[PDB]
């Protein structure tokens, strides 16, 4: 929820995709 | 016993706060690795737990970045020096405590 | 600690190349003249580690 | 448990000189035409990991050489030139080791001050 | 008179420790302590 | 003599403590000496060979240096400061140790 | 080993070879 | 031995402090065209070794470089050859510049060194 | 009187500690430390 | 001489010479920049083991470099000598208190 | 001799003359 808070699973990864797929 | 009794609740805070602070020592060092996220543990179940290994769980991400780390310089100086103190004060009432035992003495 | 030689070493070589440079401005005009190549050569050291 | 923060600060450190001093020699290396055996120069940067035996220190695996395909420059009177007349330059981001040095000087300023901090709460300790 | 008790076909260990390293640059080391029982005549 | 052994663990862990600190700066003094090797010695096994005439290891190079110098600076320098830290730590429990058993006799 | 460990032999000398022989 | 420091340390400033001056005095004389005799000025640098297992660092001697002088060409000068060739100081400007800076480092390194001896001595010299 | 005990091939060893060590600059090192029982014999 | 100072006679006259060995390196340190000055110490075991036995003579330091005012104290290795002085001086002191609190206790 | 090292005779002056006569 909040930045900075406590979470139990992790972010989904990131990605910067040039073009879309 | 209860002489164990008496301390053994500060003891414990002092114990999580140090193992706390290693683990922000270890996610700050941790900076510029991509895809490591960051970790740290909540103070107050895990006193209450250990009170009646250690779980730790991440940190939610507060901006996106392409590598993937997930580490906020500032929010994680924040903590360290909120530990410190925490720290500092517990490390003091345990002291003021066995003096005052001691002092009981005489 | 280290770091600050090779950059020197590099400041100390761009000088040289320089003043290689400036050589073959001065003499711009004597006839039956050669001028002077320059290049950079890269030389690693193989110590035991990274 | 409070004597491996020196461990984590140290290997902290050790890694962000080791990227200061690799960004260093590209930027020293930036315009070399070759090398001793006479392969052109190629861009070289570390791989960091996790030093865990569970997280801990920071830890450079190893070296690599960046895959980007280097530079190649016409020069036919170079016996280094290919049977095109092609001799190849080395592919360095002189803004990118730039910002690498600024960041590596940062994290190792920070890595100081908790280094500092923990050894005072560390001398404090003693005093119970 | 005492039995001599150099040769290890017949020595009589009471205690023993050995340590070996090894690493390879072929470092090496062996450490050994031994204590001995002996044995004993005695006329009059 | 038994007092002269149960201080003597830690007189021996303390007198190691004060020689790996010789070293140290020995080799943090002769760090820009061309053609110098890191030494430092095992503190673990040292101090179990003397409880049950010092013998020094050379340190692992880290990078590559032309004018033949191995010795390091920020790993020596961590170095230093934990052998400080420790030395302190047994000069205090040394100490406690001695007026624990001297009060006694009060 | 690992960099900063300790080891029982010296570390060989380091080179830096103007040109290949 | 805690107090063997204590002349390990001033050997190293002692060492520091030589090297320091000649870095100066070449800087100073980077320009300097004769000597008392006619003489060019040339480069100097000093010879570091350990005083013996390890201990401080002594500087052993004061050589002057054997590079070849970087002799420049004014006919109208009694100081000149036979073919009107005098000679310059071998003295190059960026070695000197980081000889002062690494020296005053080492400086600061060794003046902390014994600093921190110097406060843990005098703790240990109230035990109990 | 005493019995000679010099030649190793009838020692009589109570104790012993033989440590090696060998790195390879063919560096190395051999400490030895022996304690002996000897014979005896007494005329009055 | 008695009993009692025959134990401390040491002490004291090493805290003595302690003393002035620090006065002589005050005195250089006072004057490191009057021109044409020779550094001054005092050989402290010599000193001391002809002072047990029973002023002091004064031994020129050997100047570390040239300089052409002809003033010939060292900074460096003066600063040295002043600190490891003060810090055996201090050992001294809290020895001798050792011994008489010692002595003092066992009269109880 | 040796520098740092006390000896019983003072050193001689120091002096730097501009010319050699």
């Amino acid at each position: 929820g909040v930045p900075g808070a406590l979470s139990n699973q992790p972010a989904p990864p990131n990605e910067a995709p040039i073009a879309t797929p | 016993d209860r002489l164990d009794a008496a301390l053994r609740f500060q003891q414990e805070a002092l114990n999580l706060r140090a193992q706390r602070q290693e683990i922000l020592a270890a996610n700050i060092a941790n900076a510029d690795t991509p895809g490591y996220q960051a970790r740290d543990i909540d103070f107050a179940s895990e006193l209450k737990k250990v009170m009646v290994a250690v779980d730790l769980l991440y940190r939610v991400p507060d901006q996106p970045s392409l590598d993937g780390n997930t580490v906020d310089m500032d929010r994680e100086r924040t903590q360290f020096a909120d530990n410190s103190l925490k720290y500092q004060m517990g490390l003091t009432v345990l002291g003021s405590q066995l003096k005052g035992m001691m002092n009981v003495l005489q | 600690d280290h770091a600050i030689y090779t950059a020197m070493g590099a400041a100390s070589q761009t000088l040289n190349q320089q003043a290689v440079t400036a050589s073959n401005l001065a003499n711009a005009s004597t006839p039956g003249f050669r001028a002077q190549l320059n290049a950079l050569r890269a030389v690693p050291v193989d110590g035991l580690s990274l | 448990a409070l004597l491996n923060i020196f461990d984590i600060a140290g290997s902290a450190l050790a890694a962000q000189s080791k990227r200061l001093n690799v960004a260093a020699s590209n930027l020293a290396n930036a315009d070399s035409v070759t090398g001793p055996d006479g392969q052109p120069y190629r861009a070289k940067q570390v791989v960091f990991q996790v030093d865990a035996a569970a997280t801990g220190g920071v830890k450079v695996a190893s070296v690599i050489e960046s895959q980007a395909p280097e530079k190649l420059v016409y020069e036919p009177g170079n016996p280094l030139a290919d049977a095109n007349g092609y001799v190849k330059m080395p592919n360095v981001d002189v803004v990118g080791e730039m910002v690498n040095t600024m960041s590596a000087s940062r994290s190792y300023q920070a890595n100081i001050e908790v280094l500092n901090t923990v050894k005072s709460m560390m001398l404090k300790t003693l005093t119970l | 008179h005492y039995s001599p008790n150099g040769d290890a076909s017949k020595a009589t260990l009471r205690s023993r420790q050995l340590n070996i390293s090894e690493q390879v640059p072929r470092s090496t080391q062996r450490n050994e302590t031994s204590n001995y029982e002996v044995d004993r005549t005695i006329r009059h």
